[PDB]
């Protein structure tokens, strides 16, 4: 050809590269040095979706170092030691729920993220240093920690004392939690939060902890307290003190007399009251019919600080769809 | 009565 | 008509899988793994310590649980 | 009559001024007849005949993330459903001049359609000859490309 196609303005090469898909974008990196340097551009890499993929730690480290603002990666298997340190990343939204990552590479990766805004570490084992380094963010609007473990009360105190802009916190079902952990959690959670999910602690939850939680934090909208065996019929005064509560979803609180639940119907702001496993048959219909503004026992699962919620096979984490993604098999 | 299974219902039915 | 399978074992872990009826198998989430506060809402009645860890794509109506040993 | 400012690239070509209201450079120079020097006759007459269509291509939607995303690119494999000048089956060189002229005038429609056409044509090709067709002499040595091949061994 008589036309110098290499003599192309970068604004056009980037434009044509924008239409290329992820599995093909690595192929054009080898055409020439000019195309190699422009292949790893910060404009192309802005939404990474490596869901359910086996990645070496160096690969994901380099990809993040290329500049990523959203890194979806549920159920991955990066389980090898880290080798080379990397410049600080810019990951604003992250998702590592139900992964296999070991603590060493988890510390190697999370030690560089200092501009985070959302996080989700559901089911992942942690340690003392990894919770301490999460205090560097201080901008975490949402934090998911359901199923986590491995940290002591001091790390939790540091984490909830440094991050003062939390909006949601799904701190639920951490099995190695004593009364000290729950006490520190209710004491040091910032007053700016609007939703909490301190569920599944049983004897470790006491009426005093609920009292200080409702006194310190006058902003709650969702207060799922599931499997709280020690929440008796006298604890409804604390919920009455709440003025912005909308979805209080108790569960299996066996010390709650079902009839007294009609008292909870006095709260004008209440919308839905999920109550499971304590109200028996016959009385459930009477309670539903005698409370004709509350959608009693309607929603089963929790939408609390969860990245992907729904039933339409959504692929967006907190309202952010991933543009550049590894295509799932759909050919015939 | 009172608590035939409630409170200790957290176990497999074993039927 | 929920049927519970026999527990099997492995290194420091104990596994059990539960099959679901078609009435409540359509309510199972597909984009996340539930917690004990959520699958006890489905009607499952195991003991304490069972955490859902994987979802079988060919048979979504089978729930998998593992407990440390 | 109506304003009919003409282009200028060494010759005179009549274009309706208000009809050609989509061109950024033309619209800017309108407020200042003797512009658009760089574009070659063939690309600018092609731009003129395309710009004869104004209402048929509707307007621009307001949805930044999906519209520019590759997900809608899979929905944009039609390029423009209505004819793309025989689907832009023109030669590589004249397509290059057309895309350069569209970059000069900064028109969104051409910079979208031509770029998507180039992406489609360079999409499925193995790299061995994708530089032969575009005439680039690769600078990589036998070790330089080895590193690149090692890096992209996880797709």
């Amino acid at each position: 050809p008589g036309v110098s196609w290499d003599s192309l303005p970068d604004e056009l090469l980037l434009g044509i590269f924008s239409c290329l898909c992820l599995p093909e974008l690595l192929k054009v990196s080898g055409v020439c040095k000019r195309w190699y340097r422009l292949a790893s551009d910060e404009s192309l890499w802005q939404t990474l979706d490596l869901t359910g993929k086996n990645l070496h730690p160096d690969v994901t480290g380099r990809l993040l170092s290329q500049g990523v603002i959203a890194f979806r990666c549920p159920r991955s298997f990066m389980d090898q030691p880290l080798a080379e340190h990397f410049s600080p990343f810019r990951v604003q939204h992250m998702d590592l729920s139900n992964s296999v990552i070991e603590v060493s590479t988890l510390h190697g990766i999370l030690s560089q993220c200092s501009k985070l805004q959302n996080l989700s570490l559901e089911g992942l084992r942690l340690s003392d240093p990894i919770v301490n380094t999460l205090a560097k963010n201080s901008n975490l609007v949402r934090l998911n920690l359901s199923g986590c473990s491995g940290f002591s009360e001091f790390a939790l105190q540091t984490l909830l004392s440094s991050c003062s802009r939390l909006d949601e916190l799904n701190l639920s079902w951490c099995f190695d939690f004593t009364e000290k952990h729950v006490q520190v959690a209710v004491a040091h959670v910032s007053e700016t939060i609007t939703q909490l999910n301190l569920s599944g602690y049983r004897k470790n939850l006491q009426k005093s902890d609920l009292s200080t939680l409702v006194r310190r934090c006058p902003n709650l909208v969702h207060l799922d307290l599931s499997d709280s065996v020690m929440l008796k019929n006298d604890c409804f005064q604390e919920f009455f003190q709440l003025n912005y509560l909308q979805h209080l979803s108790l569960s299996r609180c066996y010390d709650i007399i079902p009839e007294t639940l009609l008292e909870l119907g006095e709260i004008p702001t209440l919308k839905t009251l999920q109550v499971f496993g304590i109200v028996p048959d016959g009385t459930l219909q009477l309670l539903k019919e005698a409370l004709p503004h509350l959608q009693i026992n309607c929603s089963h699962f929790t939408t609390i600080a969860r990245p992907t919620i729904g039933n339409k096979k959504n692929q967006e984490i907190w309202g952010i769809k991933c543009r550049l993604t590894l295509q799932k098999p759909s050919c015939l | 009565d009172g608590s035939p299974n409630a409170g200790s219902v957290e176990q497999t039915p074993k039927k | 008509q929920i049927y519970y399978s026999d527990k099997y074992d492995d290194e420091e872990f104990e596994y059990r899988h539960v099959m679901l009826p078609k009435d409540i198998a359509k309510l199972v989430p597909k984009t996340h793994l539930m917690s004990e506060s959520e699958w006890r809402n489905l009607g499952v009645q195991q003991s304490q310590g069972w955490v859902h860890y994987m979802i079988h794509e060919p048979e979504p109506h089978i729930l998998l649980f593992r407990r440390p040993l | 009559p109506s304003i009919k400012l003409q282009s200028s690239d060494g010759e005179i070509f009549e274009v309706d001024v208000e009809i050609a209201k989509q061109s950024v450079t033309i619209k800017t120079m309108l407020e200042d007849d003797e512009g658009d020097d760089d574009p070659v006759p063939l690309p600018n007459v092609n731009a003129a005949i395309l710009k004869k269509v104004i209402q048929w291509c509707t307007h621009h939607k307001d949805d930044p993330p999906p519209p520019e995303d590759d997900e809608n690119k899979e929905k944009r494999t039609d390029d423009i459903p209505v004819w793309d000048q025989e689907f832009l089956k023109v030669d590589q060189g004249t397509l290059f001049e057309l895309i350069l002229a569209a970059n000069y005038l900064d028109i969104k429609g051409l910079l979208d359609v031509t770029c998507k056409t180039v992406a489609n044509m360079i999409k499925g090709k193995t790299p061995e000859e994708i530089r032969k067709t575009f005439n680039i002499k690769n600078d990589f040595t036998e070790e330089e490309e080895a590193q690149v091949r090692k890096e992209n061994q996880w797709c």
